[PDB]
RNA sequence: UGGAAGUCGGAAUCCGCUAAGGACUGUGUAACAACUCACCUGCCGAAUGUACUAGCCCUGAAAAUGGAUGGCGCUCAAGCGU
């Protein structure tokens, strides 16, 4: 594009009072639409999440899996 | 090709558009009334114009009731308003005139009435071959 | 459309209105005939102003 | 010319001489050129472009999943009926919508 | 991430002398001289052995870990062309009217000047001025060739390729007119 | 003339490009809902009237600029049968000029509902419901625009032959001298090649005999079997003798190294004479230099004769 | 000299080698070891 | 006083096959209707079917011999009823071949099979019968091949 | 695209017919010994039964070829029984006498002559005598204004019933094709048609549920037969005239009398 | 890293092997030493090896193993303890390069009587020694380039006009004819491949190819064999003379 | 199929030899031929490939007098996060 030579009308980054104010009005009705959205939800949510787990980078996981091991049978036994 | 001839020298524009011509060969027409110029170029207001040599688009208003309704290319070879050509005369004639051709400059009569001029000679070798006089 | 004419097109054989050779020779004929009719009758039915 | 032209002077006379290696390079800068694009084109065509992009894309997905998957009617219907193109065939009176948005007499 | 040290390799022909001072490579052969400017480039050079010279960059990125290999090209290239030098053979063809295609040496430049006649029936005549240092023959062995012969690669390839854009056909279908002037085969004088 | 002159057929998806980019760029898009609902309804009426325009303009091109069959000559409206399928090229200008129609209907009967709505919202519905109409009409027009591009290219690249003018049509077998003798006589580019049906279309060239043009039309090769079982390329041929009066050169290979019997040439011959009324016959022996007349049996100079 | 032919032409083109900036950081018996680990824990 | 050997697929029992032959041997010095009385004369005992004809040509004189094929072997094993190719197309193989007999025709191909052993001579001809589209012994030659693979079925060796 | 020959008792196939280039929709078994299909690719092929070869090959319909139906398939699906309720003592009486109802049935002009009519998707039947004309139809039967879905005889061979999609009966004269009179009784498409034994009666099962029995002779709707929750798909009236059988989508057979 | 090079998906029939290729030499191979009572190694360097398949055919009752150098080693074990056979660790010095296993159970006299009586004439690859100049003669490029007289030749297609231009010759295109400079062979002279002694590179050797000139041979090297009754692995005249590892 | 040999189409898509090679990924022929890809081997030499996630950056639609992070201006900031 003629970009460099031949500039257009500049965006302007100079908000108003009028936009900001609409714009936090809006962002506000959002945020309260959807906690109701949230609230009215038929969505299924699981009571507990997906735990990520170990990254296999971790260089101690297969010592911690160890005392998870140790620390399972250990409580089977106490139990 | 459009019918304007090229090598034309500038000349005076005598007969704008909605000029009653008479019609100078033997097709059958009286008269010629000039509806529009080829060649003509684009101004607000202003009115297209031909002068001698130029070839125009003409509507037969008196003579024969089949040239009537038919709308033929013509080529003005008398006009009234004075012009000047290059060796520094200036001339006129005494009525405005036109004859009828076809769009590559064939005349549609076989004989023409009165003198014609020189630029419509030179321009269209037609009524060069079909002019008792070249004046 | 697409197997009648194109890149991928499987027509090897026409449709014809006729299946012998005097029948192609006859309808010929009239076709010619027919051709040149309608032709008298459009013949018979500088631009023209507005 | 008659029939196919271009072809009986391809089979006489060829290419240019660099046709070849010109279209060879333009198929390899394809990709700076496609990158060039995403980042480059502006307003209604960029959107346009965008969306050519999404559905050749998810049309690629589809292609090398059944490429993948290579090496691995619904309702009875009598045989008349079979191989023509048929519908897929999927207390309280009330009706589909119960309610709707009221217009006043002002409008 | 940001890598502590990386380093490029260039060895150089016993008959090739290199100087460089302040990023600016000189080389010279058997052939000639070239010189290049490199100071836009952040480079350390060394003599690492005998024979060899080292390039390294200290905590550059992964970008300027890269420009390291154009920057070993580039000089590789000016060793070849101080040794073996460069040469492009073009052809020119054409269909019904012959390109005629004089060759001269202009004395007040030094330059040589390419002038093309006869391209398509054209009665332009196209004048293509070379690079200096380039040296254009018209090759007697082979019909209708052109040999440009030269240290500098880019020299010589620019003026391949100026040769080949003015003899360019307009408004014409390119598969049926074929006449140009094309670059038929890259190598080494020696 | 010719039917180079047709313009190009675009495919359903370029169509709906071409006419929705012409509609967005050659009038203005801005339109604001503070503004009078007499202007708002004239931005979306022009909208939806300029949008029908560019398609019936298109499509009218499109039905204009292809050849008219009923009112072709024979030779050419029965050649036309023969390369193309007449009932699918009927078929498909008539579901161009059917879908140019449905496209003004359209058009008309959402400007009458945009004389009456009522707000830019109602406005802009009625113009994306109009627009997306007339895009399913030319989106279920695939097939067609394809098949009328094929055939556009095609009839571009037919020959010219005048079907009223003086002219030599050469008939035979395959591998028997055809091109050869085309080549010979005039200036046309018909390729001479070794195997059977090198030439698969009608070839012409033009030659002067006593200050007089004379055309030679070069014809695919004929077998002999009944026109239920020729294919279209010997439809050619056959469609050619049918149709133009001309003057017949049935060319002859005693020689038989065309690959065919003589008493199959002899046999085509005789079927293929009933299309020879009120024309003019030639037999051309060829390849005179491998097998000459005299060389033949007496019984099939015989038969010949 | 040069056995091969370079797709592009260039025949002036040395051999290059893989562009790996991290080279040289850990051995190829450690790397044997760690896939030995890495695969009993997985 | 050379020898040229030419192939050519000609249907038995049919003249036309020297139709597309007679362009170039017509060069060669031979008659046309000759050559193709002689392929005749040689594919009279393959009627209807698709063969591969060499023509060994040398002082100008040509002798004919049908080189066979799997395919053609197995469609004339299918033992089809006689017919004509002009009135009747798009046809199926889909007759039953039986196991020995494949075994023949495997015998018959052992001179053009690379296989070591007759197992693989019969598993390359069952897998030419399923091309074809037959039946072996009432099942699909892919099921007998696998039972062969298997050892369910035992193949003679030699 | 193929028809395979069985021999009951082995299982195998004796001959396989192959040819056609679509789905082969229809087959009939003629007293002649001789194999009627149609098929997909818009053709109809007689077939040889004891070499398994082509015989005749008619590509005269435009488009699928839904039903055929043969003049003696009322004597052929039956055999030797009959009306009298007793069977012949022996193998040989009871094939003489199946014989002589298919002679019967199939008698034209004094000689056996087997009628084959075939309706199809381009809106048109066929009316074929492969004896007497060969290769030329008999009549073009024209009238029905959508696909005609099925087709058959009378039991005394004089008349012909058409079901078609056009809502839908056409009866037709048996011997040259002419049309006779439709029956307007259905509102949807009409899915098969039966005739009863005395040749006076039809009986049509269509999509709209219903059954409907026409008496052929006033051309009337003699009886209206509701009761299918859903599409009518297979319909039968018994040789003895006693029952009509109807089945469908509503998964329930029904049998209907006097 | 965006910006990397876009890795071309195959829509092909035939997908990568892998280790389960590397398993199945590894069975077949321990299963054919115990069938066979000679095992030979035998070296084929710098060659193009499409006639092994005949080699195969005509030893049919032998087994021949053409695989991965450091597979065949470790399938037929490199030290003493991973060895399948009393003396296989011996053999697999030899195994370095492009080599292949042959096991037999003929007498070895008729195997070198065989490999050294086996000779094909055989299109060079790049790196050998051209042994004779070719040169294609100008005018008229017919298929084998000069080799066979033009009268017995044909004119080769014109298809292969620009992958002649690739590998620098300078043909055109003379009325569907390949002409070197003019159709009469003038203005230009002829086009010298190779030359003696020269190395033939790539772009030489598949210019020879494409004329159809055979500059080379396929010869079959036999360097050792191990015997299976004595345990002894005998040497052979090229396995003195290449390097072993 | 006029011709159709993996590569105009329809349907199948197996075996042998294998180190590996599709009843073929494209270019090509009238059809062949020829070239190329999938796959395999030799050379080389140590880390890579794919798909997602999170930051920052570009695009993710704009009219009409000349203008606005307030202005200058700012680039290991005078920007962004702590
Ligand atoms: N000896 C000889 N050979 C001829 C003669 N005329 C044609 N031929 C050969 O016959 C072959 C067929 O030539 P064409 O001109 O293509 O004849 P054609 O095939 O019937 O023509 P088309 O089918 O229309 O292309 C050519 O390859 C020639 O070699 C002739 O007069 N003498
Ligand atoms: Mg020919």
């Amino acid at each position: 594009a003629g970009t460099i030579n031949k500039p257009k009308k500049p965006t302007s980054k100079r908000k108003t009072t009028r936009l900001r104010a609409k714009i936090s009005k809006r962002a506000a009705e959002k945020k309260r639409k959807e906690r109701k959205l949230a609230r009215k939800n038929p969505e299924w949510r699981s009571k507990l999440k997906k735990d990520p787990g170990i990254p296999n980078l971790f260089p101690y996981k297969e010592r911690l899996l160890q005392q998870i091991e140790e620390e399972r049978i250990r409580r089977k036994e106490e139990l | 090709k459009r019918g304007a001839p090229g090598g034309k020298l500038k000349m005076t524009l005598g007969l704008p558009v909605g000029a009653i011509m008479n019609c100078a060969d033997n097709s059958g027409a009286r008269n010629l009334y000039i509806i529009a110029v080829k060649g003509a170029g684009a101004r607000l207001n202003r009115l297209p114009a031909g002068g001698v040599g130029d070839m125009v688009m003409a509507t037969v208003k008196k003579g024969k009731p089949e040239l009537r309704k038919k709308v033929h290319p013509a080529v003005i070879v008398r006009q009234a308003k004075p012009w000047k050509r290059f060796d520094g005369v200036f001339l006129y004639f005494e009525d405005n005139a036109g004859v009828i051709v076809n769009p590559k400059g064939e005349m549609k009569g076989s004989a023409i009435t009165g003198p014609v001029g020189k630029e419509a000679a030179e321009l269209w070798p037609r009524i060069a071959s079909n002019a008792g006089v070249v004046m | 459309f697409s197997e009648t004419f194109g890149p991928k097109a499987q027509r090897k054989r026409p449709k014809l209105s006729f299946n012998t050779v005097d029948e192609l020779a006859g309808y010929s004929e009239q076709s010619l005939d027919s051709y040149h009719a309608r032709l008298e009758e459009k013949k018979l039915l500088s631009v023209a102003t507005a | 010319p008659q029939n196919e032209y271009i072809e009986r002077h391809r089979k006489l006379h060829g290419r240019r001489l660099d046709a070849e290696e010109r279209a060879r390079k333009k198929a390899a800068r394809e990709g700076h050129k496609n990158s060039e694009n995403a980042q480059n084109l502006r307003g209604l065509r960029a959107k346009l472009y965008a969306k050519q992009r999404h559905a050749q894309k998810i049309q690629m997905r589809k292609a090398i999943k059944q490429h993948e998957e290579r090496n691995v009617p619904s309702d009875p219907i009598p045989s008349y009926l079979l191989d023509r193109a048929n519908p897929t065939t999927a207390a309280r009176f009330s009706v589909p919508i119960p309610k709707v948005r009221g217009i006043s007499e002002e409008e | 991430m940001r890598y502590i040290h990386s380093e490029e390799t260039i060895p150089v022909p016993e008959n090739v002398k290199v100087s460089i001072k302040s990023r600016l490579v000189t080389v010279e052969g058997p052939r000639g001289k070239l010189q290049k400017d490199l100071s836009h480039i952040a480079v350390n050079f060394s003599v690492v052995k005998k024979g060899v010279i080292g390039l390294e960059i200290h905590h550059g990125s992964r970008k300027d870990v890269a420009a390291l290999r154009t920057v070993r090209t580039i000089i590789n290239n000016m060793i070849i062309g101080v040794t073996k030098g460069f040469k492009y053979k073009m052809r020119y063809v054409y269909a019904h009217f012959p390109i005629n295609v004089n060759v001269e040496k202009n004395a007040e430049t030094g330059c040589y000047e390419v002038e093309i006649r006869n391209f398509i029936g054209e009665k332009i005549v196209r004048k293509v001025v070379m690079a200096p240092g380039v040296e254009v023959e018209i090759s007697k062995a082979q019909k209708d060739e052109l040999i440009l012969s030269g240290n500098s690669l880019e020299a010589v390839s620019q003026s391949a390729a100026d040769i080949q854009q003015i003899c360019k056909v307009r408004n014409k279908d390119i598969r049926k007119f074929l006449d140009g002037i094309y670059v038929s085969e890259k190598g080494n004088i020696v | 003339t010719g039917w180079k002159d047709i313009p190009p057929v675009p495919t359903a998806q370029e169509f709906i490009d071409i006419v929705l980019s012409r509609t967005q760029r050659r009038l203005p898009t801005q339109i604001r809902p503070g503004f009078k609902i007499s202007r708002i309804r004239a931005f979306y009426t022009r909208k939806v009237k300029f949008t029908q325009e560019t398609c019936s303009e298109k499509f009218g091109a499109i039905i204009s600029s292809f050849p008219v069959l009923s009112d072709q000559h024979p030779f050419h409206r029965d050649l036309m049968n023969i390369l193309y399928d007449a009932d699918h090229f009927k078929v498909a200008l008539g579901q161009i000029s059917t879908a140019k129609n449905l496209i003004e209907t359209i058009s008309r009967d959402y400007v009458r509902l945009l004389k009456y709505a009522q707000s830019l919202y109602q406005c802009k519905q009625l113009k994306r419901a109009a627009l997306g109409r007339m895009a399913t009409l030319i989106k279920r027009l695939k097939d067609p625009l394809i098949y009328l591009d094929q055939v556009r290219q095609h009839l571009a690249r037919l020959p010219d032959i005048n079907p009223t003018t003086r002219t030599l049509l050469v008939a035979g077998f395959p591998n028997v001298g055809k091109s050869s003798f085309v080549r010979s006589v005039t200036r046309a580019d018909t390729p001479v090649e070794p195997y059977a049906f090198t030439t698969k279309s009608l070839f012409v060239g033009h030659l002067d005999y006593k200050y007089l043009r004379y055309q030679v039309i070069d014809t695919p090769g004929i077998l002999d079997h009944p026109l239920e079982e020729m294919n279209t390329i010997e439809m050619q041929s056959v469609t050619a003798l049918a149709h133009l009066r001309a003057a017949v050169l049935y060319f002859m290979d005693i020689s038989e190294q065309c690959g065919f019997s003589l008493k199959a040439q002899i046999n085509l011959f005789k079927s293929i004479k009933p299309l020879f009324a009120n024309k003019m016959v030639f037999i051309v022996l060829n390849k005179m230099d491998i097998k000459k007349f005299e060389e033949l049996d007496p019984e099939m100079q015989q038969e010949i004769n | 000299k040069n056995l091969g032919m370079r797709k592009n032409g260039q025949v002036w083109l040395p051999a290059k080698k893989a562009f790996r900036p991290t080279k040289g950081l850990t051995s190829w018996e450690l790397r044997v070891k760690k896939r030995q680990e890495q695969a009993a824990m997985k | 006083n050379e020898i040229k050997i030419i192939h050519l697929r000609a249907t038995g029992g049919e003249v036309g096959a020297s139709s597309a032959l007679a362009p170039k041997i017509g060069p060669l010095g031979l008659s046309p209707k000759k050559v193709g009385e002689d392929i005749a004369k040689a594919t009279a005992d393959w009627k209807g079917l698709r063969v591969t004809v060499r023509l060994t040509i040398q002082n100008r004189q040509a002798q004919v011999s049908v080189v066979p094929t799997a395919s053609a072997l197995i469609i004339r094993a299918l033992k089809e009823p006689p017919r004509d190719r002009k009135k009747e197309k798009n046809i199926k193989h889909n007759k039953s071949v039986s196991l020995d007999e494949i075994i023949e025709i495997a015998r018959t191909m052992r001179f053009k099979s690379f296989s070591k052993d007759l197992k693989g001579g019969v598993k390359e001809i069952l897998g030419t019968a399923f091309s074809v589209g037959c039946q072996v012994d009432g099942k699909s030659p892919k099921a007998i091949s696998d039972a062969i693979e298997a050892g369910e079925i035992d193949i003679p060796d030699e | 695209c193929t028809v395979r020959i069985w021999l009951v008792n082995t299982g195998r196939t004796e001959h396989v017919l192959s040819g056609h280039k679509g789905s082969v929709s229809c087959v009939k078994w003629g007293g002649t010994d001789l194999i009627y299909t149609g098929s997909h690719d818009r053709s109809v092929r007689v077939w040889d039964a004891v070499k398994g070869t082509l015989v005749h090959n008619f590509t005269a319909h435009g488009h699928w070829v839904n039903h055929i139906a043969l003049s003696s398939d009322h004597v052929l699906r039956t055999a030797y029984h009959d009306h009298t309720k007793e069977v012949p003592g022996t193998e040989e009486e009871r094939r003489a006498k199946a014989k002589e109802r298919f002679e019967k049935a199939a008698k034209i002009k004094g000689k056996v002559a087997e009628r084959l009519v075939s309706a199809s998707d381009d809106f048109t039947m066929y009316l074929w005598d492969p004896t007497n004309n060969g290769s030329k139809p008999v009549a073009r039967l024209l009238g029905h204004q959508n696909k005609v879905n099925h087709v058959q005889f009378s039991p005394d061979g004089t008349l012909i019933a058409s079901a078609g999609w056009d809502n839908s009966t056409k009866l037709w004269n048996a011997r040259d094709g002419k049309f006779i009179k439709n029956l307007r009784g259905h509102v949807a498409p009409v899915y098969q048609c039966a005739w009863s034994a005395d040749s006076r009666l039809v009986v049509t099962g269509s999509k709209d549920c219903t059954l409907k029995v026409w008496n052929v002779r006033t051309g009337k709707l003699a009886m209206d037969l509701p009761g299918h929750e859903d599409e009518v798909y297979a319909v039968d009236w018994a040789a003895d005239g006693e029952l009509v059988a109807s089945g469908g989508k509503d998964k329930a057979v029904r049998t209907w009398r006097n | 890293p965006k910006s990397k090079r876009a890795r071309v998906y195959h829509l092909t029939q035939v997908n990568k092997k892998g280790r389960e290729a590397k398993e199945r030499l590894f069975s077949n191979i321990r299963e054919t030493i115990p069938k066979y009572q000679h095992c030979f190694v035998f070296s084929v360097d710098n060659m193009r090896n499409n006639y092994l398949k005949d080699v195969r055919h005509e030893l049919n009752d032998c087994r021949i193993f053409f695989g991965k150098t450091k597979l065949m080693a470790r399938a037929l074990g490199t030290t003493p303890e991973e060895e399948q056979a009393d003396g296989l660790h011996r053999l697999t010095r030899y195994l370095t390069g492009t080599v292949g296993l042959l096991f037999t159970n003929r007498d070895p006299a008729d195997i070198e009587s065989y490999f050294s009586n086996l000779s094909q004439v055989d299109f060079a690859r790049a790196g050998t020694v051209a042994p004779r100049t070719v040169t294609v003669p100008p005018g008229i490029v017919y298929s084998t380039g000069g080799e066979v007289p033009p009268e017995h030749d044909v004119p080769v297609s014109h298809t292969l006009e620009p992958e002649l231009r690739r590998l620098g010759m300078p043909v055109r295109m003379i009325k569907g004819k390949v002409c070197l400079g003019d159709e009469k062979g003038e203005a230009s002279e002829g086009y010298t491949i190779c030359k003696e002694g020269e190395v033939l590179d790539s772009r030489q050797t598949r210019l020879l190819k494409l004329f159809s000139i055979c500059l080379s041979e396929f010869k079959v090297s036999l360097l050792g064999y191990w015997s299976s009754a004595s345990g002894e692995v005998t040497e052979l005249e090229a396995g003195k003379t290449r390097p072993k590892r």
